[PDB]
């Protein structure tokens, strides 16, 4: 199912994610707007892949990072997230702090890359 | 031993598929404002730096008659021709009660022209004036069934409207190349003994095709490619007489056509800001436009074709006869050169027989004995039906000549019964796909599938 | 050569694969069909890259996996594959069992990712 | 800044590279040429990513390799590159030897991949 | 009526020269010279990267 | 066609341009009443026009 994991818990929904990212081509051309859907879908996919890659996450959907989790973002227990809450509710509740997390991930990835380049080279 | 699956990317595996190719041309300069219909307006400059790389261990099957590349080429040519006729003038008021007279031209064996006067709308659109022009007889029809030898009409205005060809475009068949898009490849068979089907033992991957000449012809093939070693005969099925049999020559035959008449280009203001060009007057004497070929070389070529055909027909004699009737557009060799459309009667060419006895023409230092074909010049063209067929080709001042090379023949057999060993060959025409089918018979378009799976003794490093 | 490895053995053809996946742009626009070739080529390339990436193979053409090879797929010796057989013949002979291999690779990659996430985290 | 690092030294300019590769969509369609910019930008991005990936560098902007640096290419000291020289001047000075470096990187990546496949398998 | 035909301008369109901006596509950039002594050619000592004109 | 409760049609004759574009001939056709309008406000029961 394309959205078979929707409605389940976050832990249950964190499985078979590959079916969520296997969109293919469709339709026959009638005018320019038909091709605009294809090119904008390609642009969105490339944007998502580039955003995921600049954080040090390439080729893997699940990617654990080293940025600490601030308690002020959600301030809810672990049993309130992965046991009963769904992904849509969690996204609606956490969308207010996406930019800070993205900036922290970018800074952490750049810092880790620079530290790796410095430590590997000086030996 | 234990084996494990391993995935390989960038694998040279290909399958037959369908795709739209790109047209390309050489680095032709713009030069004057006049530009070709199918050059520097819908294609891309190419580079012949990549070469055809020969694969010495592949056996790829090739097919000629079941190929959509020629159909795609025909569709592209039709689209380009439809596009080219849009910006040119729509004419309109020409077909009226034309008053045609014998004029200064008198009786003769030439096809002659009719001097017709008619009323044309001047620069004022609510006023008329008198003008005159010379028109060809096939382009003139009697107005009504009633007996009247002075009132006439154009052949048009009973069918869809006609658009005059722009004088700032040329119909020169410049060569073109076809290139596959990204992810596709073109395979060319280098074997010289290719009969149309079967495997190819010498295949080469090429970026683009060679120069393809879009010459318009029905009975013969002009300015085509030449065979490598010998004359090669192609046909979908020799048993079926309804099919069309192609003969690809090894040596070209020189052909020289000419229009000795010295026409004069006229200009009539038909509508606001749009001019109409016709033949005003003929200076000098009236002569017959004609085509010339050499009789000895043509006879030798026919004998070569006959001995090549005798391989498939051991106990049957070969005979060459005229076309099986039909209208002027079918039974006559129709082509265009210099801007003028010629229809030449080829009844005097295909007159001979070959029962298996070889005849050689030796000596003959004074070999000026040539064969001449009379031709009729037309201005109203309906070359492609149902896409805006009617076109008026403007005349060109002065006398013209066109020298070209015959490189192929199109024939059709006829049925028989009761041990009839007198089967004959006749010229063939009609469908336009066969003209370009003999030029792209070597190329096949394939789609690359780079993803592959193989077994090998390895495991993931954990 | 774009197809210089064609016709050789599988072992000989498993070299210089980079030339097989370096297609670039070409042509000038005449109508919408000219651009359709570009966008469909881009879509096919993205599809191939996404399919290769969901198996745990990113940025590498050769990618050894951990899925066992069933003997019923080919049941031919190793000397019958990498010594005389070509890639085209092998593809024509093995195309009947592509879906099973793809599904097994997807399941194995998901299982390995989940096991890695579980083992790295619990330490 | 999109080009905030321009004009500084190579060492100073080798920071916050992510802002240099975050181009997104723009414009509304008027004719085919408007869409041609989008598709050619996508093709250029895919070409750059593919060229970077065939050298063994996927998902990382900085990528140290094992190819030796020939002294004939620049024959300048380390203090003449990373201390005062800018990236534009360095590119203008080093553009004459890009093809040799690209070929060496491709050959080295293929050789390393083959050696890894041979050494991992034979154990 | 001695030259090409004429088309009347629509009454429902206006010829007001409203200002417009030119923006480069993705992968390109626009450089503006802020020097006030620019004579048409020569180097610029004050350059700025701008999204649109 | 004569009087009746049906909506009926009107038989209208008019001059049409023949295959010759500088010549005219007479033709006729049946048209529906909603598609036919009087030409002018003046009293004339024989001259009519299309609604367009
Ligand atoms: C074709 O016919 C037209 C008239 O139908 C001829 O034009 C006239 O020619 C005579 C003889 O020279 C002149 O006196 C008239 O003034 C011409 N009239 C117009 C309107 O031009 C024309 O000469 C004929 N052409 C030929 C070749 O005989
Ligand atoms: C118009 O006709 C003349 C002769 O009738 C052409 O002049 C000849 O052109 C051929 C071209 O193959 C030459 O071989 C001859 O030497 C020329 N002279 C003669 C006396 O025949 C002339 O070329 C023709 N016009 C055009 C545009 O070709």
């Amino acid at each position: 199912g394309f959205l078979g994991a929707a409605g389940s818990t976050m832990g249950a929904a964190s499985m078979t994610l590959t079916v969520q990212a296997r969109n293919l081509l469709s339709g026959t051309v009638w005018g320019i707007k038909q091709l605009q859907a294809r090119v904008l879908a390609v642009e969105r996919y490339l944007r998502d892949q580039q955003l995921l890659g600049i954080w040090g996450c390439s080729g893997k959907l699940i990617c654990c990072t080293n940025v600490p989790w601030n308690s002020s973002w959600s301030n809810r227990n672990l049993s309130e997230i992965w046991d009963n809450m769904t992904w849509l509710q969690w996204d609606k509740e956490i969308s207010n702090y996406t930019q800070i997390i993205y900036g922290l991930l970018e800074e952490s990835q750049n810092q880790q890359e620079k530290n790796e380049q410095d430590l590997l080279a000086l030996d | 031993e234990n084996l494990w699956v391993t995935v390989y990317y960038g694998v040279p595996v290909w399958k037959e598929a369908k795709t739209t190719l790109f047209c390309a041309s050489d680095a032709r300069a713009y030069e004057k404002e006049v530009h070709n219909v199918w050059a520097t307006h819908a294609c891309v400059p190419t580079d012949p730096s990549p070469q055809e790389l020969v694969l010495g261990n592949v056996t790829e099957n090739f097919n000629m008659w079941k190929n959509d590349m020629v159909d795609q080429m025909h569709e592209d040519i039709i689209s380009l021709w439809d596009q080219s006729l849009k910006p040119c003038v729509k004419l309109t008021p020409l077909c009226v009660t034309l008053i045609c007279s014998n004029a200064t031209v008198k009786n003769g064996t030439v096809e002659e022209m009719k001097n017709c006067s008619f009323n044309t709308t001047t620069e004022i659109r609510d006023k008329e004036k008198k003008e005159y022009a010379l028109f060809y007889k096939p382009d003139i029809v009697p107005l009504s069934e009633t007996n009247n030898t002075s009132e006439y009409r154009l052949i048009n205005c009973n069918t869809s409207a006609c658009t005059q060809a722009c004088p700032k475009v040329t119909f020169e068949p410049i060569p073109i190349h076809y290139c596959a898009p990204a992810g596709y490849a073109i395979l060319k068979c280098n074997d010289e003994t290719f009969n149309g089907t079967g495997p190819c033992s010498n295949v080469s991957t090429v970026q683009c095709t060679h120069g393809i000449r879009p010459v318009v012809s029905t009975q013969l093939l002009l300015n085509g490619s030449l065979a490598e070693k010998e004359i090669v005969i192609r046909s979908e099925n020799l048993t079926n007489n309804a099919k069309i049999i192609i003969v690809h020559l090894h040596t070209p035959v020189e052909i020289v056509c000419t229009r000795p008449n010295n026409n004069t280009r006229k200009s009539v203001r038909i509508g606001p800001g749009q001019t109409f060009y016709a033949t005003g007057d003929i200076i000098g004497d009236i002569k017959q436009a004609h085509c010339n070929i050499s009789e000895e070389k043509w006879n030798d070529t026919l004998q070569k074709v006959g001995i090549e055909l005798q391989k498939h027909f051991p106990n049957k004699t070969i005979k060459y006869n005229q076309s099986a009737g039909g209208d002027m557009e079918i039974t006559t060799h129709s082509f265009n050169c210099g801007g003028e459309f010629f229809y030449c009667n080829t009844s005097n060419l295909f007159n001979g027989t070959y029962n298996g006895t070889y005849i050689s023409t030796n000596s003959s230092a004074n070999s000026t004995s040539t064969i001449t074909l009379q031709c009729r010049i037309k201005q109203i063209i309906n070359m492609w039906q149902g896409v805006g067929r009617c076109m008026y080709a403007p005349p060109i001042a002065g006398n013209i000549t066109c020298r070209s090379n015959i490189t192929g023949l199109l024939l059709t057999r006829d049925g028989g019964t009761n041990s009839n060993e007198t089967e004959t060959f006749r010229p063939a025409g009609g469908d336009m796909r066969d003209n370009w089918r003999s030029e792209l018979y070597k190329y096949k378009v394939v789609k690359i599938e780079p993803l592959g799976v193989a077994p090998t003794r390895c495991k993931r490093r954990v």
